[PDB]
RNA sequence: GCUCGCCGGAAGACCAAGGGUUCCUGUCCAACGUUAAUCGGGGCAGGGUGAGUCGACCCCUAAGGCGAGGCCGAAAGGCGUAGUCGAUGGGAAACAGGUUAAUAUUCCUGUACUUGGUGUUACUGCGAAGGGGGGACGGAGAAGGCUAUGUUGGCCGGGCGACGGUUGUCCCGGUUUAAGCGUGUAGGCUGGUUUUCCAGGCAAAUCCGGAAAAUCAAGGCUGAGGCGUGAUGACGAGGCACUACGGUGCUGAAGCAACAAAUGCCCUGCUUCCAGGAAAAGCCUCUAAGCAUCAGGUAACAUCAAAUCGUACCCCAAACCGACACAGGUGGUCAGGUAGAGAAUACCAAGGCGCUUGAGAGAACUCGGGUGAAGGAACUAGGCAAAAUGGUGCCGUAACUUCGGGAGAAGGCACGCUGAUAUGUAGGUGAGGUCCCUCGCGGAUGGAGCUGAAAUCAGUCGAAGAUACCAGCUGGCUGCAACUGUUUAUUAAAAACACAGCACUGUGCAAACACGAAAGUGGACGUAUACGGUGUGACGCCUGCCCGGUGCCGGAAGGUUAAU
RNA sequence: AGGACCGAACCGACUAAUGUUGAAAAAUUAGCGGAUGACUUGUGGCUGGGGGUGAAAGGCCAAUCAAACCGGGAGAUAGCU
């Protein structure tokens, strides 16, 4: 109902939140 | 945490009002744009 | 002197209620639904005339309207604006 | 008087006060005092234009009369007070017809002294007379370039200048950087040199005391990236270059002054 | 409804901002609510916000904005004068009690107050876009006087105890009262008064300022609180009656004192320091043209007016900003008891909650904790984390040092309760009483009563007396940075930045420089003991050689050399 | 007296654990630093993108910054997938 903002921009992404978990070995 | 949107009617106004955009030229360009398309808020001001 | 063509049109109708019957019968007061426009001595001087009736004081006050959705529609009822009356004593109306 | 303080704390370890007990332990004359709003180094387009101006303590202005066009009358010296506008001590005075006014103090001048401008002024320290007026090899302050505009010359805490000659419309001054000046010989002076000399002799102790004066810290420029300052960058500390501005300019040593108007009024440079 | 538990400087209450009817009542349970739901900030309908004194509006201006003309600019437009906006600041006035399902300093009762009007009467220099005064202003600190408020006693009302005892040195509760008006106090500031004169305040001035002379030391301004009145009132424990058990009506006792006491008030004070601490109007006053016996002025009285808008509700939150009924964030006000230095902390009051899935079981494992034999860092990159220390008073305390520190160095002793000193001391408070008086909110004397540490001595209990919460681990060598500070919002708080200081150099004022096609503005309403830039970075001892290169400065004889 | 000391409010964010489709798009718990000053905070105002601001980390400029966002040139170009 009125039940939209589901997967619009996925901000859910957008958030893009840190990667790169702590591994730049692979240098 | 503190967030971006902290409001106040009299700042809402004053940088984004009716007579804030009718006192410049470009504000009025934002005015005619906003009629051309049809809103119906044409600025912020109720 | 205000004119009664204006005096005709500034009282809209009694407003009936608890709060109306309890001023009506405790401060012999009448409460009115008036026009929004309208000033004190505009109804003090509208009662006095048109009711024939001696006017102690006015307190008015504003009626927000409410916001109703009609089906799932929404929309917005009128701003009325409300006169809290005090007759003197001995003073009667309707 | 300067005052060395004990260190009771860092920031009282070097600090050294100038004490003067003669000044005025009261509120400033009303009718001499006007608002002087700050400005943060900023202009009519808000940007800063001078760096490192901003804060400090609130400052009233006080009026000085530097015109000095009070002539013939008397005038005895009521107070000494403080100025927070300028590094010298102001002395408010009072005329005989009733007006009161500031002026700078001078060294010796102290409460009860009289002073007099105008011509026939007599030649003590305090009176202002035009230099045509004036004995040449006094030392004057408070000196006007062009008549009646108002004292522009020496009005800083300890200084003074000479004169050294004269020649008709014009005396030759030497001023306190070293600069031989000529100047119209109707041109009013105050004699004596100007009253608080130990200002220089203070020291502040913290960086604090430079935020009350209004001094926003100095960053310097090879502390920067090179978006910011010529000198910004290194992996490291590294200058190899000249050192300029921040728009480029050389500092050490390049000459700035491009006026063709004055140069006619300049004997010889400063050195 | 009875118990239990939690907050209680908040998880209570009042607001601003913001939201915008979420408020109250009736009704419904589809959807929403992380479950059910008869419930709800949900759906539906109705109701609800009452002001001369609260706030806004309004008068006034700050930063700043706009800006007639104006200056400038290809155009747009930029800056800015006169002006005009702009609060977060200045400016008149209302309190207590009662009442609604929901509003109240708004309604009602009582008692006040303010500013404008018109009209009367008496009196008669009124008058500004101008002059002056005032408004009008900082930080820190020290006490003194108070009050809010609390405690105890007295007083009044009630009680005599589910289990030993409890008619008493016993238990519970209450003991409230405003604005205003009068008094002008502790205390703070101030020399008053009269006349003459005067290059000043754009002109004037009786005003301010300044010169004189004479007289009087004692007048004036401000001022918390108290006291009286307000108030024979109101409120009030309780009773007396009806009772839809919700309530409604009637009646109503005592309503005092002492002590302690604020971060609140006197205090926009006083003292002191340097970093030297808004403006304008309202208000007071002065005269200018003008008005000349008119206008206007103040004094009293009467009368009238005081409009309009907001007012419900949340407001450290389920209603605001976070997509959520989200463990986050959000500014002001109030600040009870016992212990305690305390607004910490523990337990409580008023008041509000138990956080919108529960019920069992009592595996591994994870989370947050408790205890642990012997050993005590052997763990580990590393004593990470834990554990430990922790208070007051006294003794005592090293190297080194910039003589301030180090230092709470380290280390150690005492600490409960009861009694005596002293049926509660020293001290504080201060009555009666008496005396004096220029008489009052007076001054002595006087010590009642109240309050009340701390210490010594003796005794006594426990394993343990800073018994809980709370609450430093310490020391030795050394690198770097002098220090306090600042920084990568969201993996880096550091030796990085800054810093006081030092040096070089530029800059003579229409300053250099910077923002701007420009006008202009900042620098600075400053003037070389100043300002800008650059490097170094407290302090102490110091800072040596090289000008060939690259820069910069100075030179101007010669060579070369542009447009023309 | 103090950019003095201990320490709540307040401001900050040194360490560890949790959590990492979280309660939370950076937080909680236990500790931690400053806490009369170069302090902090409310309201309002000003500075605009090759520009601001910056006790200087290329930090911040609306959860976005070695050059913000929106619209347009624009169906940029892409010997590349
Ligand atoms: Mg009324
Ligand atoms: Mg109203
Ligand atoms: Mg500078
Ligand atoms: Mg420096
Ligand atoms: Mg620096
Ligand atoms: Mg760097
Ligand atoms: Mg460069
Ligand atoms: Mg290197
Ligand atoms: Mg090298
Ligand atoms: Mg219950
Ligand atoms: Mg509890
Ligand atoms: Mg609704
Ligand atoms: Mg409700
Ligand atoms: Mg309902
Ligand atoms: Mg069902
Ligand atoms: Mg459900
Ligand atoms: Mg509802
Ligand atoms: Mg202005
Ligand atoms: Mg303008
Ligand atoms: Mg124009
Ligand atoms: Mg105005
Ligand atoms: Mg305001
Ligand atoms: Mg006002
Ligand atoms: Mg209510
Ligand atoms: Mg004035
Ligand atoms: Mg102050
Ligand atoms: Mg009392
Ligand atoms: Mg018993
Ligand atoms: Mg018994
Ligand atoms: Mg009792
Ligand atoms: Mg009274
Ligand atoms: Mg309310
Ligand atoms: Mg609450
Ligand atoms: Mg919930
Ligand atoms: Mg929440
Ligand atoms: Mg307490
Ligand atoms: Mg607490
Ligand atoms: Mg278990
Ligand atoms: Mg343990
Ligand atoms: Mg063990
Ligand atoms: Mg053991
Ligand atoms: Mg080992
Ligand atoms: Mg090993
Ligand atoms: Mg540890
Ligand atoms: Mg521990
Ligand atoms: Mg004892
Ligand atoms: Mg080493
Ligand atoms: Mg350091
Ligand atoms: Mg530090
Ligand atoms: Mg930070
Ligand atoms: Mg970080
Ligand atoms: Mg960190
Ligand atoms: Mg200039
Ligand atoms: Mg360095
Ligand atoms: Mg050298
Ligand atoms: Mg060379
Ligand atoms: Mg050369
Ligand atoms: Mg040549
Ligand atoms: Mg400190
Ligand atoms: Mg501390
Ligand atoms: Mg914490
Ligand atoms: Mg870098
Ligand atoms: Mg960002
Ligand atoms: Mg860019
Ligand atoms: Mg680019
Ligand atoms: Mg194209
Ligand atoms: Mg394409």
């Amino acid at each position: 109902m009125s039940g939209k903002m589901t997967g619009i921009v996925k901000w859910f992404n957008a958030d893009k939140g840190f990667g790169f978990i702590t591994p730049d070995d692979g240098s | 945490m503190k967030r971006t949107f902290q409001p106040s009617v009299l700042k809402r106004n004053r940088s984004h009002g009716f007579r804030a955009r009718m006192a410049t030229k470009n504000g009025r360009q934002v005015l005619a744009r906003r009629r051309a398309k049809g809103r119906a808020r044409l600025t912020v001001s109720k | 002197m205000i004119r009664e063509e204006r005096l005709l049109k500034v009282l809209r109708a009694p407003h009936v209620s608890e709060k109306a019957s309890t001023a009506m019968e405790k401060s012999n007061t009448i409460v009115l639904k008036v026009a929004k426009d309208a000033t004190k001595a505009e109804i003090k001087a509208a009662v006095q005339k048109l009711f024939e009736v001696e006017v102690e004081v006015v307190n008015t006050l504003v009626v927000k309207g409410k916001v109703k959705r009609h089906g799932q529609r929404i929309g917005r009822r009128s701003d009325w604006k409300k006169a809290y009356v005090t007759l003197k004593e001995g003073q009667n109306l309707d | 008087a300067v005052v060395k303080c004990k260190p009771t704390s860092p920031g009282r370890r070097h600090v050294v006060k100038v004490v003067n007990p003669e000044l005025h332990k009261g509120k400033p004359f009303a009718p001499l005092l006007e608002k002087n709003s700050k400005s943060g180094g900023r202009n009519n387009n808000g940007r800063i234009t001078t760096r490192h101006i901003g804060g400090g303590h609130k400052q009233a202005y006080r009026i000085v009369d530097f015109k000095r066009n009070k002539d013939g009358i008397p005038a005895v010296v009521e107070r000494l007070e403080y100025d927070p506008n300028r590094s010298a001590n102001i002395a408010l005075v009072l005329y005989k017809d009733g007006e009161r006014r500031y002026i700078l103090a001078p060294k010796g001048l102290k409460a009860g002294d009289q002073i007099q401008s105008g011509v026939d002024a007599a030649i003590k320290p305090g009176n202002t007379l035009p230099m045509r007026n004036i004995p040449v090899g006094s030392t004057v302050h408070n000196v006007e370039m062009k008549p009646g505009k108002g004292g522009q010359l020496a009005r800083s805490a300890g200084t003074y200048v000479q004169i050294v000659a004269r020649d008709g419309a014009y005396v030759t001054l030497r001023l306190r950087s070293g600069e031989m000046r000529k100047v119209e010989a109707d041109c009013r002076a105050t004699l004596g040199e100007v009253g608080n000399a130990e200002h220089m002799l203070r020291v502040l102790g913290k960086a604090g005391a430079a935020r009350w004066r209004g001094v926003r810290p100095t960053v310097r420029g090879t502390a920067m990236n090179p978006v910011d300052h010529p000198h910004g960058g290194g992996e490291g500390r590294n200058f190899g270059k000249h050192p300029v501005t921040p728009w480029g300019v050389q500092t050490k040593g390049k000459k700035t002054r491009s006026n063709k108007r004055t140069d006619k009024f300049i004997v010889r440079r400063r050195s």
